[PDB]
């Protein structure tokens, strides 16, 4: 089982990931780092003109050798170490040595409710975990600075 | 709805 989980996570590569912009349609952001892989905290500078967007499209590239009956995401937003936000992302079925792309659409809140960036910039700690439906997979951690 | 994104 952490045999399997390890075998899953061996077979494993986010190959590339965009962030962009939901209404002009630009790209505002890519990495292509492993951002997936544990143990480490990696880091990502994103323009601060990101809170400013009604949505934002999130492209994710993945192999995985290994099959995986329900692949999904959860990611917790930590502020200073204090969870913010909880959200929640399936892919589902993921056919053994494949690659594929993931689009999800990350909606802002009100204006209201963003944070500003010069109270979030370094403060932030994207926490995910991968899991093969109820087979958590691993735990990586991605520190922010909106630039 | 992201308050960080
Ligand atoms: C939408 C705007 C913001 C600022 C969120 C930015 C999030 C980033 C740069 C980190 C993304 C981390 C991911 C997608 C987890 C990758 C881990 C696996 C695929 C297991």
């Amino acid at each position: 089982k952490d045999e399997r989980a390890r075998e899953i996570l061996r077979g494993f590569k986010l190959n590339w990931m965009n962030l962009r912009d939901a209404e002009t349609g630009k790209i505002l952001w890519q990495g292509t780092e492993d951002l997936s892989v544990p143990g480490v905290e990696h880091e990502a500078r994103v323009p601060k003109k990101i809170l400013k967007c009604k949505a934002v499209s999130r492209e994710l590239n993945f192999s995985s050798t290994e099959q995986m009956e329900k692949f999904r995401l959860e990611q917790k937003v930590y502020f200073k170490g204090q969870c913010l936000e909880e959200w929640f992302f399936e892919f589902g079925f993921v056919i053994p040595n494949s690659t594929n792309t993931w689009q999800s659409l990350i909606e802002a809140a009100p204006e209201s409710q963003m944070m500003p960036a010069s109270v979030l910039t370094g403060n932030v700690i994207i926490e995910t975990k991968f899991f093969d439906d109820d087979l958590l997979v691993s735990t990586s951690r991605v520190r922010l600075f909106y630039v | 709805k992201s308050k960080t994104c």
